[PDB]
RNA sequence: AAAGAAAACUGCCGAUAAGGUCUUCAAAAAAAAGAAAACU
RNA sequence: UCCACACCGUAAACGAUAGAUACUAGCUGUCGGGGCGAUCCCCUCGGUAGUGAAGUUAACACAUUAAGUAUCUCGCCUGG
RNA sequence: AUUGGGCGUAAAGCAAGCGCAGGCGGAUUGAAAAGUCUGGUGUUAAAGGCAGCUGCUUAACAGUUGUAUGCAUUGGAAAC
């Protein structure tokens, strides 16, 4: 019964694979996290004007 | 399509050829032939091309992609000067000394001493006539020692992101700071290694001058073509190959020297 | 037609037998092992791999029908890790465990196996919930 | 290290040693660290000073931190963690006990993320066993997903 | 004309009033990212 | 202290480790039976040792002759 | 320490053996059904127990309905 002879003699088989290149998307989330800091700075810019009449 | 090395020429190179069965780790059965009925360890001919393809393969993608590598091998005279030839030939760092305790663990303070060579160096090379007689030859060899113990780690910056070591028995000390600081390492078994502190085992020889330095060029090789400038050995035909024995009864790989183990002083 | 070469041998209690070499197995990495057959025992493996602990288990007979010895394999991963994680008995000789089935035991929470032999053979505890039938309490297999 | 990871101290113990005359003090501590979203991780320092032992612990906590998983808020599974000759009894809760450890434990177990949790310490009373207790039996806890993709069921259903 | 070794050695030698510091403590420690602004 | 016949029944009577049963890497010795046929050495089945990983221990350490994974039975322990 | 402990170095393996009664006990088949599981009925006094509600200015408290545990008998299950 489910006799199947599957054949795993691949032990102690290689964990990494490729070489730290999948770091692409990292570097492709760490761009969209600059652009959401220089729209945060023209904003705060805008506010000072309303307090000093 | 892809081709490699010749079966000929591993046989005859001496690459499927351990050591004495006495000296063995049970853990070194899945590439050991029939030694059921066989005198000193040896290894599969098919196990040992497909491992080697694998090495190859990974070491290429990382060398193409700016990788660093380290290469250690402070073992036989004969591997120090193989290893300086890997240096000569690519600009790999070499640690061809003794590996210091938490060289890549403690990576901080053997990065403060490679700086102290460089600048020491530098300021040399700058020159002055202050630096008259005596003191500088004082100075001259610590700058000796410097080069001796860091002449290859020098040039990099920042942990390598794989070790190719010639022993992993006797780089026990390398390898155990590349598993815990999860690195891969590869090595050249010897039928007495525990096969979970190396990553892509390639078993082959150890104690033959000519088997270690073949298969040391041929992972040098694929990091040479990814470099771009041409092989040595690796995608070669059988002219090409032939390499010799070198000098210092005949060119063997039997362990023995055993009457050098007495018991552990004792009695009272 | 499957050969041989040592003499098989096996302690007397029969669910522990079986315990001790899946145990044993587990740690050492083991993978084929062989014991004498039992149709108890032969019973409680065949839910054991319904329920997906160990592979393959095959029972064969003597030349001459008198003797039987089941030899099975445990599903090892790539990696080489098991996947049965601990095996403890409850019903040893001498002390043997008899509850009710409102008191039939959840294992790890439901995800581990508590093997049940009521009136209709061995059977998992699960379906024996489903079945509102309780007995005999062999072993916890998580 | 940047997380919401709190430090706390578990316990201050007061080693010495002996040399040619008097007695070489320094001061122990046992930090725990976590940021109450799963991961936590300890450290133990000694220093001649209690900010520097403070220090080092701190340090070496953030460098060994491990990643803890959470069902409910709670534990999956009944587990014993077991180092040395302290035994320590984790239990599944309820939503709404709270946090019924105390000592190591209970300072682990808010640090983790952890809320509902039944505990007992079944041995000694030393806060490093217990906690390398406590780590042992929640390092080996099993998912009901790494089961699954083992023993090849659908996801949790029966 | 190398296989050697080489050798212990002993006399005698007893005791030390009581209770006693010393680790106080880590809570952990002050300040950069700002701007600045038109106005009829 | 020795001998013969009668008692005494205690020892650091120690491997400081009750007996039986099943499983779990290996290496180096040595002993016995058996197989081949120069010894020597090779293999098998057992007894007695050393080294040694998983495993166990508070540590020392044990580690196929277990103090490991388990079952049966007996004896014993509960601060000084 | 049945659930829920230990006996090498911390308390604890009798000096060892022959061993009845006791405990445990190979594989397969048949029957019975003592264990084991389950259904029906009877009973396990009332107060107390837990849940809900009412009444006392709410409570404490009182009342109210619900709420098991075991035994016996009968009808089945046959894995141990
Ligand atoms: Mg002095
Ligand atoms: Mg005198
Ligand atoms: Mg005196
Ligand atoms: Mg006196
Ligand atoms: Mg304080
Ligand atoms: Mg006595
Ligand atoms: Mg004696
Ligand atoms: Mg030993
Ligand atoms: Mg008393
Ligand atoms: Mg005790
Ligand atoms: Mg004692
Ligand atoms: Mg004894
Ligand atoms: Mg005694
Ligand atoms: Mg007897
Ligand atoms: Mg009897
Ligand atoms: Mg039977
Ligand atoms: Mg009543
Ligand atoms: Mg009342």
């Amino acid at each position: 019964m489910g006799n199947f002879d599957s054949v795993q003699a691949n032990p102690y088989r290689p964990r990494f694979k490729r070489f730290n290149a999948e770091h692409v998307n990292q570097r492709q989330n760490q761009q969209n996290n600059n652009n959401n800091r220089f729209d945060r700075n023209r904003n705060r810019q805008h506010n000072r004007f309303k307090d000093k009449q | 399509k892809a081709e490699l090395v010749s079966l000929a020429k591993l046989g005859e190179m001496r690459t499927h050829v351990g050591m004495v069965k006495r000296y063995w780790n049970p853990k070194m059965g899945f590439f050991i032939e029939p030694e059921r009925k066989h005198n000193n360890d040896h290894f599969v001919l098919e196990l040992q091309r497909q491992s080697l393809q694998t090495a190859y393969n990974y070491v290429k993608e990382v060398a193409q992609n700016n990788g660093q590598i380290l290469f250690v091998g402070t073992k036989n005279d004969y591997v120090k000067k193989l290893v300086n030839n890997i240096a000569k030939r690519v600009d790999v760092a070499f640690i061809t000394q003794r590996w210091l305790g938490g060289t890549l663990t403690n990576f901080k303070t053997l990065s403060i001493s490679i700086n102290k060579l460089n600048k020491l160096v530098e300021k040399q090379a700058e020159n002055a006539a202050d630096l008259t007689k005596k003191e500088n030859l004082m100075l001259s060899r610590e700058i000796e020692r410097l080069e001796k113990f860091f002449g290859g780690v020098k040039s990099l910056k920042r942990l390598p992101n794989l070790l190719i070591v010639d022993d992993p028995v006797y780089e026990k000390n390398a390898v155990a700071e590349a598993n815990i600081l999860r690195i891969p390492v590869v090595a050249l078994c010897n039928t007495n290694t525990n096969p979970e502190l190396v990553d892509f085992i390639i078993p082959a020889n150890n104690h033959q001058p000519q088997s270690t330095c073949l298969l040391m060029n041929l992972l040098a090789d694929a990091v040479a073509e990814a470099k771009a400038m041409p092989t040595m050995f690796a995608y070669k035909p059988d002219e090409e190959i032939q390499i010799e024995i070198p000098q210092k009864k005949q060119i063997t790989s039997q362990r023995l020297n055993i009457t050098r183990n007495p018991e552990v002083l004792t009695r009272e | 037609m499957i050969t041989t070469t040592k003499p098989i041998k096996a302690h007397f209690d029969p669910v522990a037998d079986l315990l001790t070499k899946i145990n044993n197995a587990r740690k050492a990495k083991l993978m084929t092992v062989t014991t004498i057959a039992s149709k108890l025992k032969i019973a409680i493996l065949e839910i054991l791999v319904k329920e997906g602990y160990l592979a393959n288990f095959q029972v064969l007979e003597n030349k001459s029908k008198t003797k039987r010895i089941v030899t099975f394999n445990l599903k090892y991963t790539q990696r080489r890790i098991p996947s049965i994680n601990g095996v403890k008995q409850i019903s040893k000789p001498g002390l043997r465990i008899y509850r009710p089935f409102e008191k039939l035991p959840l294992v790890l929470n439901g995800l581990g196996i508590a093997i049940i032999s009521t009136s209709d053979g061995v059977m998992t505890d699960k379906v024996a919930r489903l079945k509102k039938i309780g007995g005999e309490i062999l072993a916890y297999v998580w | 290290f940047k997380s919401e990871f709190e430090e706390r101290i578990v316990k201050l113990k007061r080693i010495s040693k002996t040399t040619k005359g008097g007695r070489n003090m320094r001061f122990s501590v046992l930090v725990v660290v976590g940021n109450r979203k799963g991961k936590i991780g300890y450290g133990i320092a000694k220093a001649l000073e209690v900010p520097n032992a403070i220090k080092k612990a701190i340090k070496a906590a953030h460098n060994s931190l491990h990643t803890i998983e959470i069902h409910k808020g709670s534990i999956y599974h009944e587990v014993i963690g077991r180092s040395g000759a302290s035994r320590v009894l984790l239990k599944p809760a309820p939503q709404g006990t709270g946090i019924i450890a105390g000592g190591a434990i209970r300072a682990i177990i808010e640090l983790a993320g952890y809320s509902d949790i039944y505990t007992k310490n079944l041995g000694r009373n030393t806060p490093i066993n217990m906690i390398h207790a406590t780590m042992d039996g929640i390092l080996k806890q099993l998912s009901p997903r790494r089961v699954a993709i083992l023993r090849n069921k659908n996801l949790n259903e029966l």
